[PDB]
C-alpha cells in the first residue's frame, strides 16, 4: 500500500474536494465521525482504502488531504460541516484576503507570505507515509488562488518530492458561472508554469458540467453543490482503482504509463455515462453497449469537443458495477464498426478495461439515479486542444489591447511573463496538431 | 469579516450619505436607536462590512461625517437615523468653504484633515480586514470636493494598497448653486483620476431630469434627487452588503470594472422608476430593458453614443434567475455593437433574494461606457468659456493658487477625454 | 432579430444570401470578428469549428461540415471510396484512380503500373488523366511514362484515374460535356438536390487522337471561354440547361433526362453523402452544420453516369444564383431560425 | 480482437483488449522570482509615496 495526498485549492478546489469526501465516506462505509465499521484492523492497517484515509488509535479515519485558501469563509464551511469530525484543524489552512481573482496576486504577493506553511502542513501527511505516491491537487483556472498559488504550490512539490507524481483536477472557466472576466489570463498564466510540473490533468470544462445537470438532471439553473455532487463522481471513478482492489491504474504512475506517452500532451478527455436524474419516474436501466457507446457521444463529455477530428493516443475504460468482459468487448466492436476513432500510428488501437463490481454509490437527497452499472472513459484525444484553442483566442482579444494588465504588473508580475506564457501556449496547441492532423 | 470604511464631506456628500445609511440601515433590521429587529439571517450575515457592533448588540455605522461648517451635520445629527452615528465620528469646523476647492483643499480643509484622519485610523484599527474606503461628496461645492480630495489624497498615502471608492455627484447648470462649480469639478476630476480605483458619476442633471420627465414631479428638490442617489447606492452595494460570489468585495469589482487604471468612471443606473400605475408587477424583460435605457441612467450620458468596456447588473428580489440570464443574454446579443468584442464576456450579471423596501424586485446598473467623456466634455467646456477670460479666479488666487493649476487641471482631463476616444473606436 | 458574420468575401454564393437575408429587415451582420452571433459564413480554409457553439444563449450555425473536405479532395475522395465498405474498391461508378505522391516526397504507383500493363497487355484502351487540387495543371496521355514523369516534376499529392475514352457527344457538333450537380445538406441531414443543373459544354469537336490540345477534352467554364474559339456557338456561355438537355435526349436518344442520368446521379450523391454521415453529422453535437455540394459527372456513350469530383465550396450558374440561394435561406437557415413551393429541391430520403 | 493480462479479483477484474498494432527550477530560483516581484512592488509603492510627498 502506497498514500496518496490530496491538495484543494482556492473556493472551486475546496468545495469539490468538500464533495469527494462526502463520497468516498459513503463509498467506504466511513461515518461522518471518521469511524469505519468494517475496518477490523484498529488504529492501522494497508488497505487499499487506506491510500486515501489515515487511521489513528480510536479508530477514526481520516483523510490524507490539504485545504487551502487565500479566503476563510469557503474553508469555514468545511469546519462547522456535516464532516467537520474528519478532517483536524492542522488540514484546513486559509488566509485573511483572497487573490482578487488575480493570478500574480495569488502567486507572488499573497502566495510568497503563506507558501512555507502550506508546505509545512504537507510534510505533516508525508510524515505519516510509508510510501508515499505522490499528490492530486483540484483547483480552479480562472481564480486568483486556484491559478495562481496553485502554479507555486505545484513548483515547490516538484522540488520537495522530486520523485512524486502529481495529478490534476482543473475547472475550466465558463462564462454561464464565471466570477471574472480576467479568468482567460490566469488560466493561461497557470498552465504555463504548471505543465512541466503535472504528469497528468483531468480538465472539466464547467460548461459541460452545467449542460448535463440541466439537460440530464433537468435543473434549470445548476447551483455549484449541483456542478460538484456530479463532479464528485467522475472524479471517484477515476481514482476508485486506487481506493479498491485492482490491478489497473493501481498507482499514480501508471495513469502516465496508460494515457500520457507524450509529457506534454497530458490532458485526458474524460466521458462518463450513465447520468439519470432523481426525479425521474423510473429509468430503463441502460445496458454495457448503450453506456460504452454513449462515451462517444459529445454531450457527456467533460470538455464539449468533437473527438471525431482528433487522434487518440490513449483510451481507459472504467466500468462500476453489474459488467463483465465479455459484454465490455461485445459493445467495442459494434462501436469500431459505427463511430470514427483513429488512432495515431505510433500507439497500439486498444482500450485498457477496468471493471469494478460495486455500482456507483449516489448522495442520499442528491441529484443522481441509482443505476446498475456506469462507465468513466478515459481519452487522450488531440480534440481537447480546441479548448485550448478557444482560452488562447480570448486571452488574444484582450491583451492585444493590454486591457488589465497594470492589475497584474501591479503584484510584482512582469508583462513579459504574458507573452512567455502565451508563447508555450501557441507551442501546445502546435504539438497536438503535428499529433493529429495530416 | 471585510469591512469598509464610509467617508461623507459637504453638505451634498452628508445629506446624501444620511440618506444612504437611512436606506441600508431599514434593509439590514436595523432601527434608529442601532437595535436589529429583522425576521432574516441574511441581513445580518453581511452586517459587519458596514456596521461595527457595540455593547448590548449595537450596530453601529462604520461612518465618519465630515464638514467645514456645522449646519449639514447639525440636521443629521437631528434627522431620522441621526442618533445611530457615532457622535465622534462629527469631525467640523465652523468657517465653511463658501463653494470654493481652494479652501477645502489647501487652506480651510487643511486645518482639518489631520483630525478627520484620527478618526479614520481609529476605524481602520478596529477592523479585522479593512476592504477600503467609500467617500460621498459633490464636486461642485468646497467641502467635499476640494477637501474630499484632500482627504482622499492623504488616505492613499496612509492606506496605499486600500481600494478607494467614491459616489462623486458632478455639477449641471440645470441645477446650480454658483457659477464656480466647473472650477471646483475639474480640480477634482483630476484627484479623482490619479486616486480613486471607482467613481460613480451621479449627474444633477441627469438626476433632475429623471425626476421631472419620468417621475413627473413637477418641481424637484434636492429631496427629490436624494432619493434617487439613496436607491443607487443600496443597489450598488448589494453585493458587498449580502451572499454573493461576483463583485463579492471591493478590489474583485475594480478587476472586473477597470480594464486601464484612468478609466474608473461608472454609469450609474436604477430600475423601475415609477410616478404614483405604481403597484403594476413588473417583469424582468421590463426591468432589463429600463435598466439598459438611458433615461434610467443617472450620469446623463446616452450609452448609444460610446461603448461598454464592462458591465455589472445585480438583480434583487424572488425571481427566475433562469429568465434573468436570458433577458441579459438577449440585451447582449441585440446590441452587441455597443459592448467592445476586445473584453469576451464583459456583461456580468448577479442576482440578491432580498428586495429593495416596497419593491418586489428591482435591478441596478452599472456601467463603465466611453459615452461618460460626454459627461467631462460638458465639465471642460463649461470650465473653458469662463478660464479664457480668468473670470471669477480672483476666489481662488486669494486662496494661494497660480493659474498654471488650472491650465493643468484642464489639460488633464482633456486627456481623459482623448482616452476615452481611442477605445470607443 | 438574428445575427450573422461574413468571412468568406469571396464567395458568390453567400455574397448573395447575406444581401437576401438583409432584405428580410430580421438578420442584422456583425463584424467578422465578433462571436455573439447565430450564423457563420466561414471561411474556405482553417474555419474555427473549435470556438462553434460556446457562447451562453446563441444557437449557432455554420454553412461548412466540419470533415466534408474528405469528400471535396481529389486524393481524399480517392482514398475514401476504395476504403469504405459503403463504397468498396469495386464501386462501379467512379472511373479507377489511384493516388500517385512525387517521387521528391500510402502511394499506389506500383499498383496503378500493374492495372497499366494489364490494359496495355490486352489491347484495351489506355487513355488515363493526371489531376490535382492545386491547379487553377492537367495532362491526358496514353504513355505511363508521361504521366508520371509530369508529376515528379510537381511536388503536390496527384491522382492518376482512367480518362473516360467513349463520353456521349452531343449533336451537332460531337462535343464533351460534363453535369454540374448543387446538393444542399442541412443540420438534420437531409439531402436536397436542387432541381436546376447545368452542362458545362465544350464548343470543340470531340477528338480522340489528340490530347495534346486540351480545349475539346476539358469542359472547365474558363478553359473554354480562354483557349477555345467556337465559346457561346451551340448555348449560351457553354451552359446548356436541363430542359434543353432533356428534349435532347428525347429527340435524339428516345428516352428523358431523368430515366437515363438522373437516377444514378441521384444513386451516386446519396452514397457519397451517406458513407461520411457518422463522421461529419452535426446531429448531437454543441452547434450545427450545412452545407453546399457541386457534383461534376460524366456521361458515357451508353448513358452510364461517372463521378468525376465533389467541390465544397462551388459556384452558380449565373442564371439560378437568385432561385438557389434562396433555398438556402428557406431550408437551411430558416429552418434553424424561422422568420416571422412547390420545394426547389428534391429530398434524398435515407436512413440515417 | 485480443484479450490479455486479465486479472480478477473479489471487487472486480481487469484487462487489456488490442484491435490492432501499431505502426525544473530550484528552491533557490524560485524565492528570487519571488523576491524580484516583491522588489518591483516596493519600487512601485515608493514612487507612488514619492509622489504624494511632492
Ligand atoms: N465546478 C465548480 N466551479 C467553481 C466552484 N467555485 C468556483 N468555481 C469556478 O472557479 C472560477 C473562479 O475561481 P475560484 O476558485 O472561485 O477563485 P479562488 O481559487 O478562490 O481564488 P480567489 O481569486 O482568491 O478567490 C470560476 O470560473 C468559477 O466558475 C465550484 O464550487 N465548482
Ligand atoms: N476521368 C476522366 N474522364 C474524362 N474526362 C475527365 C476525367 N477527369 C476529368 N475530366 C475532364 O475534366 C473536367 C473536370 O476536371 P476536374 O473537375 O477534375 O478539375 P477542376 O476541379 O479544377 C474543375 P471543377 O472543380 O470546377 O469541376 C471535366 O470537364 C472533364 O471533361
Ligand atoms: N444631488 C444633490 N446635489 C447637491 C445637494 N446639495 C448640493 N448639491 C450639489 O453640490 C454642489 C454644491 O456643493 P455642496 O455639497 O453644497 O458644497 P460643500 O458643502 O462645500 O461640499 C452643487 O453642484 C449642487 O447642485 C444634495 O442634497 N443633493
Ligand atoms: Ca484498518
Ligand atoms: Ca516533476
Ligand atoms: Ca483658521
Ligand atoms: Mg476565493
Ligand atoms: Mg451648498
Ligand atoms: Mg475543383
Amino acid at each position: 500500500m502506497r498514500e496518496c495526498i490530496s491538495i484543494h485549492v482556492g473556493q472551486a478546489g475546496v468545495q469539490i474536494g468538500n464533495a469527494c469526501w462526502e463520497l468516498y465516506c459513503l463509498e467506504h462505509g466511513i461515518q461522518p465521525d471518521g469511524q469505519m465499521p468494517s475496518d477490523k484492523t484498529i488504529g492501522g492497517g494497508d488497505d487499499s482504502f487506506n491510500t486515501f484515509f489515515s487511521e489513528t488509535g480510536a479508530g477514526k479515519h481520516v483523510p490524507r488531504a490539504v485545504f487551502v485558501d487565500l479566503e476563510p469563509t469557503v474553508i469555514d464551511e468545511v469546519r462547522t460541516g456535516t464532516y467537520r469530525q474528519l478532517f483536524h484543524p492542522e488540514q484546513l489552512i486559509t488566509g485573511k484576503e483572497d487573490a482578487a481573482n488575480n493570478y500574480a496576486r495569488g502567486h507572488y504577493t499573497i502566495g510568497k507570505e503563506i507558501i512555507d506553511l502550506v508546505l509545512d502542513r504537507i510534510r505533516k501527511l508525508a510524515d505519516q507515509c510509508t510510501g508515499l505516491q505522490g499528490f492530486l491537487v483540484f483547483h480552479s483556472f480562472g481564480g486568483g488562488t486556484g491559478s495562481g498559488f496553485t502554479s507555486l504550490l505545484m513548483e515547490r512539490l516538484s522540488v520537495d518530492y522530486g520523485k512524486k507524481s502529481k495529478l490534476e483536477f482543473s475547472i475550466y472557466p465558463a462564462p454561464q458561472v464565471s466570477t471574472a472576466v480576467v479568468e482567460p489570463y490566469n488560466s493561461i498564466l497557470t498552465t504555463h508554469t504548471t505543465l512541466e510540473h503535472s504528469d497528468c490533468a483531468f480538465m472539466v470544462d464547467n460548461e459541460a458540467i452545467y449542460d448535463i445537470c440541466r439537460r440530464n438532471l433537468d435543473i434549470e439553473r445548476p447551483t455549484y453543490t449541483n456542478l460538484n455532487r456530479l463532479i464528485s463522481q467522475i472524479v471517484s471513478s477515476i481514482t476508485a482503482s486506487l481506493r479498491f482492489d485492482g490491478a489497473l491504474n493501481v498507482d499514480l504512475t501508471e495513469f502516465q504509463t496508460n494515457l500520457v506517452p507524450y509529457p506534454r500532451i497530458h490532458f485526458p478527455l474524460a466521458t462518463y455515462a450513465p447520468v439519470i436524474s432523481a426525479e425521474k419516474a423510473y429509468h430503463e436501466q441502460l445496458s454495457v453497449a448503450e453506456i460504452t457507446n454513449a462515451c462517444f457521444e459529445p454531450a457527456n463529455q467533460m470538455v464539449k469537443c468533437d473527438p471525431r477530428h482528433g487522434k487518440y493516443m490513449a483510451c481507459c475504460l472504467l466500468y462500476r458495477g453489474d459488467v463483465v468482459p465479455k459484454d465490455v468487448n461485445a459493445a467495442i466492436a459494434t462501436i469500431k464498426t459505427k463511430r470514427s476513432i483513429q488512432f495515431v500510428d505510433w500507439c497500439p488501437t486498444g482500450f485498457k478495461v477496468g471493471i469494478n463490481y460495486q455500482p456507483p454509490t449516489v448522495v442520499p437527497g442528491g441529484d443522481l439515479a441509482k443505476v446498475q452499472r456506469a462507465v468513466c472513459m478515459l481519452s487522450n484525444t488531440t480534440a481537447i486542444a480546441e479548448a485550448w484553442a478557444r482560452l488562447d483566442h480570448k486571452f488574444d482579444l484582450m491583451y492585444a489591447k493590454r486591457a488589465f494588465v497594470h492589475w497584474y504588473v501591479g503584484e510584482g508580475m512582469e508583462e513579459g511573463e504574458f507573452s512567455e506564457a502565451r508563447e508555450d501556449m501557441a507551442a501546445l496547441e502546435k504539438d497536438y496538431e503535428e499529433v493529429g492532423v495530416d | 469579516m471585510r469591512e469598509i470604511v464610509h467617508i461623507q464631506a459637504g453638505q451634498c456628500g452628508n445629506q446624501i450619505g444620511a440618506k444612504f445609511w437611512e436606506v441600508i440601515s431599514d434593509e439590514h433590521g436595523i432601527d434608529p436607536t442601532g437595535s436589529y429587529h429583522g425576521d432574516s439571517d441574511l441581513q445580518l450575515e453581511r452586517i459587519n462590512v458596514y456596521y461595527n457592533e457595540a455593547t448590548g448588540n449595537k450596530y453601529v455605522p462604520r461612518a465618519i461625517l465630515v464638514d467645514l461648517e456645522p449646519g449639514t451635520m447639525d440636521s443629521v445629527r437631528s434627522g431620522p437615523f441621526g442618533q445611530i452615528f457615532r457622535p465622534d465620528n462629527f469631525v467640523f469646523g465652523q468657517s465653511g468653504a463658501g463653494n470654493n476647492w481652494a479652501k477645502g483643499h489647501y487652506t480651510e480643509g487643511a486645518e482639518l484633515v489631520d483630525s478627520v484622519l484620527d478618526v479614520v485610523r481609529k476605524e481602520s484599527e478596529s477592523c479585522d480586514c479593512l476592504q477600503g474606503f467609500q467617500l460621498t461628496h459633490s464636486l461642485g461645492g468646497g467641502t467635499g470636493s476640494g477637501m474630499g480630495t484632500l482627504l482622499i489624497s492623504k488616505i492613499r498615502e496612509e492606506y496605499p494598497d486600500r481600494i478607494m471608492n467614491t459616489f462623486s455627484v458632478m455639477p449641471s447648470p440645470k441645477v446650480s448653486d454658483t457659477v464656480v462649480e466647473p472650477y471646483n469639478a475639474t480640480l477634482s476630476v483630476h484627484q479623482l483620476v490619479e486616486n480613486t480605483d471607482e467613481t460613480y458619476c451621479i449627474d444633477n442633471e441627469a438626476l433632475y431630469d429623471i425626476c421631472f420627465r419620468t417621475l413627473k414631479l413637477t418641481t424637484p428638490t434636492y429631496g427629490d434627487l436624494n432619493h434617487l442617489v439613496s436607491a443607487t447606492m443600496s443597489g450598488v452595494t448589494t453585493c458587498l452588503r449580502f451572499p454573493g460570489q461576483l463583485n463579492a468585495d471591493l478590489r474583485k469589482l475594480a478587476v472586473n470594472m477597470v480594464p486601464f487604471p484612468r478609466l474608473h468612471f461608472f454609469m450609474p443606473g436604477f430600475a423601475p422608476l415609477t410616478s404614483r400605475q405604481q403597484y403594476r408587477a413588473l417583469t424582468v424583460p421590463e426591468l432589463t430593458q429600463q435598466m439598459f435605457d438611458s433615461k434610467n441612467m443617472m450620469a446623463a450620458c446616452d450609452p448609444r453614443h460610446g461603448r461598454y468596456l464592462t458591465v455589472a447588473a445585480i438583480f434583487r428580489g424572488r425571481m427566475s434567475m433562469k429568465e434573468v440570464d436570458e433577458q441579459m443574454l438577449n440585451v447582449q446579443n441585440k446590441n452587441s455593437s455597443y459592448f467592445v468584442e476586445w473584453i469576451p464576456n464583459n456583461v456580468k450579471t448577479a442576482v440578491c433574494d432580498i428586495p429593495p423596501r416596497g419593491l418586489k424586485m428591482s435591478a441596478t446598473f452599472i456601467g463603465n461606457s466611453t459615452a461618460i467623456q460626454e459627461l467631462f466634455k460638458r465639465i471642460s467646456e463649461q470650465f473653458t468659456a469662463m478660464f479664457r477670460r480668468k473670470a471669477f479666479l480672483h476666489w481662488y488666487t486669494g486662496e494661494g493658487m497660480d493659474e498654471m493649476e488650472f491650465t493643468e487641471a484642464e489639460s488633464n482631463m482633456n486627456d481623459l477625454v482623448s482616452e476615452y476616444q481611442q477605445y470607443q473606436d | 432579430m438574428y445575427t450573422f458574420v461574413v468571412r468568406d468575401e469571396n464567395s458568390s454564393v453567400y455574397a448573395e444570401v447575406s444581401r437576401l437575408l438583409l432584405a428580410t429587415g430580421q438578420w442584422k451582420r456583425l463584424r467578422k470578428d465578433n462571436p455573439r452571433f447565430n450564423l457563420m459564413l466561414g471561411e474556405r480554409n482553417r474555419l474555427p469549428f473549435g470556438r462553434l457553439g460556446h457562447e451562453p444563449g446563441l444557437v449557432q450555425l455554420v454553412n461548412y461540415y466540419r470533415g466534408a473536405d474528405k469528400l471535396c479532395r481529389k486524393a481524399s475522395l480517392v482514398k475514401l471510396i476504395k476504403t469504405s465498405p459503403e463504397l468498396s474498391e469495386s464501386c462501379t461508378w467512379f472511373p479507377e484512380s489511384y493516388v500517385i505522391y512525387p517521387t521528391n516526397l500510402t502511394d499506389e504507383r506500383e499498383v496503378f503500373l500493374a492495372a497499366y500493363n494489364r490494359r496495355r497487355e490486352g489491347r484495351e484502351g489506355n487513355v488515363w488523366i493526371a489531376k490535382s487540387s492545386a491547379g487553377a495543371g492537367i495532362l491526358i496521355s496514353s504513355e505511363a511514362s508521361e504521366l508520371l514523369d509530369f508529376i515528379d516534376e510537381q511536388g503536390q499529392v496527384h491522382v492518376i484515374q482512367k480518362y473516360l475514352e467513349k463520353p456521349l457527344l452531343l449533336e451537332p457538333g460531337h462535343r464533351k460535356f460534363d453535369i454540374r450537380s448543387w446538393v444542399l445538406v442541412d443540420h438534420l441531414y437531409n439531402i436536397y438536390l436542387y432541381r436546376e443543373g447545368v452542362l458545362r459544354t465544350s464548343s470543340e469537336p470531340y477528338n480522340s487522337a489528340n490530347f495534346q490540345d486540351k480545349t475539346c477534352h476539358l469542359t472547365n467554364h474558363c478553359i473554354q471561354k480562354e483557349y477555345s474559339k467556337n465559346y457561346g456557338r451551340y448555348e449560351e456561355g457553354n451552359e446548356m440547361f436541363f430542359e434543353e438537355f432533356n428534349q435532347y435526349l428525347m429527340d435524339a436518344l428516345n428516352t428523358t433526362l431523368e430515366n437515363s442520368i438522373l437516377l444514378q446521379i441521384k444513386h451516386i450523391i446519396r452514397s457519397c453523402l451517406m458513407c461520411i454521415e457518422p463522421a461529419i453529422s452535426t446531429k448531437h453535437l454543441h452547434y450545427q452544420s450545412f452545407q453546399l455540394f457541386g457534383f461534376d459527372f460524366m456521361v458515357d456513350e451508353e448513358l452510364k453516369v461517372w463521378l468525376i469530383e465533389v467541390n465544397g465550396a462551388p459556384a452558380c450558374a449565373q442564371k439560378l444564383y437568385a432561385e438557389l440561394c434562396q433555398g438556402i435561406v428557406d431550408v437551411a437557415i430558416s429552418s434553424v431560425f424561422p422568420l416571422a413551393p412547390t420545394s426547389i429541391f428534391i429530398k434524398l430520403h435515407h436512413h440515417h | 480482437m485480443e484479450v490479455i493480462e486479465l486479472n480478477k479479483c473479489t471487487s472486480g477484474q481487469s484487462f487489456e483488449v488490442i484491435l490492432k498494432p501499431p505502426s525544473d527550477p530550484s528552491l533557490e530560483e524560485i524565492q528570487k522570482k519571488l523576491e524580484a516581484a516583491e522588489e518591483r512592488r516596493k519600487y512601485q509603492e515608493a514612487e507612488l509615496l514619492k509622489h504624494l510627498a511632492e
